């Protein structure tokens, strides 16, 4: 109900204040809006295969799905380049850097031939989305 | 021809050895539907030019007529009318000292042998130790799509060899749906074309034949946009639409005003329990009177009773859309019960403008 | 070379394909002895018996009669005089037919005539002849054991002689005799067991794949008993027969094995291998339920998933399609965005196609009152089986394994 509501803007401000921000920002939305769905939660989600968390797999899954669509309106290598960019705010060493394109590298070949979201079409071939996916 | 068929076919071609040795009295072959079980064998024995009788057990639905075949085909390798088990064993006995049959194997293909066990008790084991009672180098060779397990019969028999057929992937649906590329194109383009096919089908669709028949069935539409003037972006983004919309139906290739208040009475009666019925109905607080009770009180204009009501009851009964439980030499206290989807009595609701929901017991 | 190794495989397949007889005899010295005295007894002279044999199938039972009759009937001009008769309850499932392959093999049609007239008494009235009856406890469920009371009153009168051999796989073939038969019936019977040890088991093995004597080339010969004896001791064919030792001590499936296994036997590998044996060996014990499964789809697998969960949380219970279809709703409806987005006709072609490949079965069918929705199935799979086999699916998603794991 709108108490449901009053409590998503209680809690964007709450983020505001957290980061000493004058103003809200969306992003502070985005976060609460997890928060308020997720409901029932487990102790720990079980790793991904080197292994990685379920939620980080959703995060480049939709980081990647976000960016192919919006350029739909690419190439694996010039994707991957992007991907750096965007990441170098979090990497500080070689190693970081080679673990994040050895990660990438792995998640972009098991959303190719697993989970079948992203579509090849013929050393760099060209990525499409699957278009059933939202 | 055959595509990624080379194992089963080279263990055939080894339990045959020559024409005059012998080989097991009976093999089982199991696999899926689009394993090509039919195909193979029967290229195979083509091929290997040798004497062969084909059967399909649904066509010889009685014991009779799978006799008179097999030996009317038989013969006419090399009429003849049987109608006991023992006159077709002492009939094959007499028909197979044939100078071509004299030191060959025989072999009887039967498919589609599911329904074997539903013809006789004996039959399957008899046709199971055919060689050891005709002793004339006879094979018989099976093929199902159940696993032998089902097939044992209580008292036991000769066990077969079983033989699996081996299921199929990516590359070797690729290659089979490339082989028979059209000519007026290029293979590259085919082959793209099958790459975006099973990209975005072979989730749910691995059939073989079915995926077949939509690739032929999309083709024309997949060759318009070159024709009106390689460019694989250009083709995918003016054909991906039309994809979503086959993708739609993968498997699937007006009433009378009352008779619409009675649909919707039935409804309301299978699924809705009588307790509650006054609870919904009466102003102040299954069987046909139920029904005719609750149809006066939904109607806001009284309704005659006459027969040509009673003739619609009769009508939707036969067209299948209320089934009749009881007697029916019990016509006074007769039974029904709906078959309709809650999808359709909401449209049929919405069209006579009412509200359904409202009296659903279960939702409230 | 090539003429040698044709003649070796028609000889090895005419041993173990049509089974032909062999000089070879194992454990059965006392039952054959005792079995070829009786039947030099009812030759030689005007007395009759009758004889059941017991055994397991595929344990050589018809093995011990036609020995006893190549070694017995040549004896003497009495097989001038003997007259077999050979009947199988599978061919002869009626007492009419029954009666008529009895007058046909006699070559009396002659005599009693050719019409389809019911009276018997022309052969009965008329009537040294041996009978052989195949799977003996079929004629036992006729309506009245007709012909088995009257063969055993003709072989306790007094008018010809008459001797009786049945074969029988059920141990309780006493019970299913009326009183009066089993008691003019002469309690003589004979056990057909596999009574020897694994080490007997493996020097049947040894003897069995061992050329004749009787082959053209004699260097070659003992060159493939040297082989043969060599591979005898190797611990992975011992492992392997230990195995189907375990399982099953009939001789059948042992001649089956090494049918397979010579199967693989080509020019340039004249002499087997013991890879070759345990090739033979994990191709005739792979089970089909596991292959099945493989050979499912990825909606198939989340379906049976599905129903795996339904099982869990309510115990033993059957169920039908609409909760299944709700389960699988809630579950692509819990992650956000996956693609999944399927209607309902599709779902329902798909639990018709698991229907269909029968590993799921109905309670009391019935049709029209019923449709196929609403109607009790049940899972014809243990968990154990479903996680492994999923375990080998070649491209299982993630959500889905993790899914099934939850
Ligand atoms: N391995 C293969 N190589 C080439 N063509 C194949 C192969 N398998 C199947 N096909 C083709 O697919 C067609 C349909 O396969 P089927 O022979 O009907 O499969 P099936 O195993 O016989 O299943 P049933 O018994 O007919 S329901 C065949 O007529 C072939 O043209
Ligand atoms: N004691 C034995 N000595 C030699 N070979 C044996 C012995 N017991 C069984 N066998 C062999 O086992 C194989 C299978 O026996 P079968 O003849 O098929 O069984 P069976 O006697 O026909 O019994 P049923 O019930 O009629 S199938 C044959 O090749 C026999 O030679
Ligand atoms: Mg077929
Ligand atoms: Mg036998």
């Amino acid at each position: 109900t709108v108490r449901q509501l009053e409590s998503m803007i209680r809690l964007s401000e709450a983020m505001a204040r957290m980061h000493c921000c004058d103003e809200v920002q969306p992003k502070h939305v985005k976060e609460a809006f997890r928060l308020l769905n997720k409901s029932i939660i487990r102790v720990e989600t079980p790793d991904v295969n080197l292994r990685l968390g379920f939620s980080e797999y959703c995060r480049i899954s939709n980081l990647i799905v976000l960016h192919l669509r919006k350029v739909e309106e690419l190439k694996r290598s010039e994707l991957v380049n992007w991907y750096l960019k965007e990441i170098e705010s979090e990497i500080d060493s070689e190693e970081e850097l080679i673990n994040k394109k050895r990660i990438i590298e792995k998640v972009i070949h098991r959303l190719t031939h697993y989970d079948h979201v992203l579509i090849e079409l013929t050393e760099d071939p060209y990525l499409v989305v699957n278009p059933n996916y939202l | 021809v055959v595509l990624c068929r080379e194992s089963q076919v080279s263990i055939l071609q080894s339990l045959f050895g020559e024409r005059h040795h012998f080989s097991f009295p009976s093999i089982f072959i199991y696999g899926h539907t689009a394993s090509g079980k039919t195909y193979v064998t029967q290229t195979l024995l083509k091929t290997l030019e040798l004497p062969h009788v084909f059967v399909n057990c649904v066509e010889c639905f009685t014991l009779r007529l799978l006799l008179e075949q097999i030996l009317n085909k038989l013969n006419h390798l090399s009429e003849i009318t049987c109608e006991t088990f023992n006159d077709f064993v002492r009939l094959f006995k007499q028909v197979t000292t044939a100078e071509n049959l004299k030191d060959q194997t025989v072999y009887i293909v039967l498919d589609k042998a599911e329904y074997l066990r539903d013809m006789e008790a004996n039959l399957l084991p008899g046709f199971l130790r055919l060689q050891e009672l005709a002793d004339r180098n006879v094979t018989v060779l099976f093929l199902s799509e159940i696993v032998w397990e089902k097939f044992r019969p209580n008292t036991g028999c000769f066990e077969p060899f079983v033989l699996y057929f081996p299921d199929y992937s990516i590359g070797n649906l690729q290659k089979i749906l490339s082989h028979d590329h059209p000519p007026e194109y290029s293979a590259d383009f085919y082959a793209a074309y099958i790459n975006i096919l099973l990209g975005v089908f072979y989730t749910v669709c691995r059939d073989l034949k079915e995926l077949r028949h939509l690739a032929v069935l999309n083709f024309p539409k997949y060759c318009e946009p070159v024709v009106k003037g390689r460019d694989t972006r250009k083709l995918w983004r003016n054909i991906e639409p039309h994809l979503k919309k086959a993708m739609q139906t993968v498997y699937l290739r007006e009433l009378p005003y009352y008779s619409k208040f009675i649909l919707i009475a039935a409804y309301l009666a299978s699924y809705n329990p009588a307790r509650t019925d006054k609870r919904f109905f009466l102003k102040h607080h299954f069987p046909l009177d139920r029904l005719l009770a609750i149809l006066y009180s939904i109607v806001d204009s009284r309704v005659a009773p006459t027969a040509n009501i009673f003739s619609q009851i009769t009508s939707l009964v036969t067209l299948q859309l209320l089934t009749l439980v009881g007697h029916d030499d019990q016509l006074d206290g007769p039974k029904y019960k709906c078959t309709v989807s809650l999808d359709f009595i909401r449209a049929i609701a919405r069209t006579v403008n009412f509200d359904i929901i409202k009296y659903l017991y279960d939702f409230l | 070379h090539t003429e040698c190794l044709s003649q070796v495989q028609r000889i090895l397949r005419e041993r173990f394909c049509r089974q032909s007889p062999h000089s070879n005899l194992f454990g059965v010295q006392v039952q054959y002895k005792h079995l070829s005295e009786l039947l030099k007894r009812t030759a030689l002279h005007g007395e009759s018996n009758s004889v059941l044999i017991i055994g397991p199938r595929g344990s050589g039972k018809t093995m011990l009669i036609n020995h006893a009759l190549k070694e017995l009937m040549e004896i003497e001009e009495v097989s001038e005089n003997v007259l077999q008769v050979h009947l199988n309850g599978l061919l002869q499932i009626n007492d009419k037919i029954a009666l008529k392959e009895i007058t046909r093999q006699l070559n009396l049609e002659n005599v009693v005539g050719d019409k389809v007239f019911g009276s018997f008494a022309e052969n009965l009235s008329f009537l040294p002849v041996i009978f052989i009856l195949d799977e003996f406890d079929l004629f036992a469920h006729h309506k009245n054991q007709t012909l088995l009371y009257n063969l055993f009153d003709i072989s306790q009168s007094a008018q010809t002689p008459i001797a009786v051999i049945g074969l029988t796989c059920r141990l309780d073939i006493l019970e299913l005799l009326e009183k009066r038969v089993k008691s003019r019936f002469s309690h003589r019977q004979i056990h057909l067991m596999n009574s020897f040890g694994f080490p007997q088991y493996v020097k049947i093995f040894k003897e069995q794949l061992s050329l004749p004597a009787e082959f053209p080339d004699k260097v070659f010969a003992e060159k493939w008993n040297e082989n043969v004896q060599y591979l005898s001791e190797d611990r992975s064919v011992q492992e392997v027969l230990q195995k189907h030792f375990n399982i099953s001590k009939n001789l059948r499936s042992l001649h089956m094995l090494l049918m397979l296994a010579l199967n693989r036997v080509t020019a340039s590998h004249p002499f087997m291998t013991a890879v070759d044996l345990m090739e033979a060996s994990q191709l005739c014990s792979m089970d089909s339920k596991a292959n099945i499964v493989h050979g499912l789809s990825v909606l198939e697998i989340c379906l049976i998933i599905a129903m795996k969960h339904l099982n869990d949380i309510y115990e033993e219970e059957p169920f039908n399609f609409q909760m299944v279809y709700n389960e699988f709703q809630k579950f692509v409806q819990r992650k956000a965005h996956s693609v999944y987005n399927f209607e309902k006709p599709v779902v329902m072609k798909a639990f018709e196609h698991l229907q269909q490949l029968e590993l799921i079965k109905p309670m009391e069918r019935t049709s029209g009152n019923s449709q196929r929705e609403y109607q009790l199935m049940k899972l014809l799979l243990d968990n154990t089986q479903i996680m492994n086999a999923l375990q080998k699916y070649p491209n299982c998603p993630t959500d889905v394994r993790q899914w099934a794991t939850s």
